[PDB]
C-alpha cells in the first residue's frame, strides 16, 4: 500500500514516561493493507509497530 | 411594648434571623472558597470528545 496526502495532529501530550502522548494521522491509501510505523527520532518512541 | 424592630427587619446585608436555635440565614457578605476533588472516572479524554 502507498499513502498520500498525509497529515498529523496531537490532541494531547504528557511526558508521563508511559505513552502519555497521542497522535492522529490522516491518510489517503491507494489500497487496503498493512503498514509499518516507526519514529524518525530517538526522542520519541511509538508504542505501535 | 417598646421592643422596636427585630434583627430580621433591621439587619444589614439582607440577613434573615430565626430562633430555636438562634441563627442568621443567607447574609450576603464576602465570599466562600470551594475545593473539589474530581475522580479520574469523571473525565473524558480529548480523543474521546
Amino acid at each position: 500500500p502507498s499513502l498520500t496526502d498525509m497529515s498529523c495532529e496531537v490532541p494531547a501530550c504528557t511526558h508521563s514516561s508511559d505513552f502519555g502522548g497521542v497522535a492522529v494521522i490522516k491518510y489517503a491509501a491507494s489500497k487496503k493493507g498493512k503498514c509499518a510505523v516507526h519514529s524518525m527520532t530517538n526522542a520519541v518512541t511509538i508504542r505501535e509497530a | 411594648k417598646e421592643r422596636g424592630a427585630s434583627l430580621q427587619h433591621t439587619a444589614p446585608f439582607g440577613c434573615q434571623i430565626a430562633t430555636n436555635p438562634v441563627r442568621a440565614v443567607n447574609c450576603a457578605v464576602g465570599n466562600m472558597p470551594i475545593s473539589i476533588d474530581i475522580p479520574e472516572a469523571a473525565f473524558t479524554r480529548v480523543v474521546d470528545a
